[PDB]
């Protein structure tokens, strides 16, 4: 059981990849997306989409490369992520 | 001393500071980068610079002002553990660029703005 | 309740305030010329129950928010201090006394995080 739920890749260029998954039914306040090559931590980027959405979009990638997309949800107004009690959900797409 | 007037200095201050520390993280912890709390250390280490060097030349103050302005403001205004938690976060989700850029802001950032705070005082006085 | 009640600085107040006197205390039992214990112990105990706290309320949504504004934003965030210690560190640098500057930015940044982690670790050992 985690939160978000259903994250998948739908639509896939060689250097940008548009991302959804599956909104709980009670809006959270916002998700934080953390992506980089598998392992590559130093090349780890993350940014944060507002709770209402449910789609992001990653562009400015490495063509062949095997990334790693973790999909966090704070369900805080007032308090950062750490604080969060939902389990991410995290998905892999190559190119 | 162990004064009881002592006590009150440092309650009121760090009640003071932590409000303002908390309200910046409120208002300003952006989306990728903890400006709330960063703002706190160094604003609250270019203060302290500045008291720092304030106490030294006016010897003649009170024990009090230096327990209530800086044990009891600084004190509560800059954190540790709010730091150390934040950059652990990053490094648990991975962003090890981001904890490095931030570690590094803290620490130099919050050095030099102590220093600044130093030479404003001094320079203020010649 | 809702953020910025009144019972909210109560609590922030009330955590803020013990845990100056705890780091006051600290800083002058231990705190000593040529290495500050007591600003070292404040922050390294204060970083290894920040991480305690932070895993506690991550597993325990049910509590209050008081809990963490008291025992996190309050108590810890009196307890530890960026101020006093770039204070201290800058000294070490003007008194010429380099290497144990590094020595202390390295120990108390270093520590503080390790600390975290352990008591992030030590609450993930016990709850599972
Ligand atoms: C039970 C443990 C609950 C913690 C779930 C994992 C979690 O908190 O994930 C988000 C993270 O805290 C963001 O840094
Ligand atoms: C260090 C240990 C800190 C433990 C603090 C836990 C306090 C707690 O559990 O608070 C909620 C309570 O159980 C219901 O109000
Ligand atoms: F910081
Ligand atoms: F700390
Ligand atoms: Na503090």
């Amino acid at each position: 059981s985690s939160v978000p739920t259903k994250l998948e890749v739908v639509a896939a260029t060689p250097t940008s990849l548009l991302i959804s998954w599956d909104a709980p039914a009670v809006t959270v306040d916002h998700y934080v997306i953390t992506y980089g090559e598998t392992g590559a931590y130093w090349s780890y980027q993350e940014f944060t989409v507002p709770g209402s959405k449910s789609t992001a979009t990653i562009s400015g990638l490495k063509p062949g490369v095997d990334y790693t997309i973790t999909v966090y949800a704070n369900p805080y107004s007032d308090a950062p992520i750490y604080y969060s009690y939902h389990s991410p959900i995290s998905i892999n797409y190559r190119t | 001393t162990y004064a009881p007037l002592n006590f009150i200095a440092i309650g009121i201050g760090a009640t003071l500071g932590a409000w303002l520390r908390w309200v910046l993280g409120l208002k300003l912890n952006g989306a990728g980068w903890p400006w709330g709390t960063l703002t706190a250390n160094l604003v609250g280490g270019y203060l302290i610079g500045v008291m720092v060097a304030l106490i030294a030349s006016h010897p003649e103050w009170p024990a009090w002002i230096r327990l209530a302005a800086v044990t009891g403001f600084l004190g509560g205004l800059t954190t540790f553990s709010t730091f150390s938690a934040e950059t652990v976060d990053m490094l648990c989700r991975g962003v090890y660029a981001t904890a490095a850029a931030y570690a590094g802001a803290s620490l130099a950032g919050s050095l030099a703005m102590t220093g600044l705070g130093l030479a404003t005082v001094r320079l203020l006085l010649r």
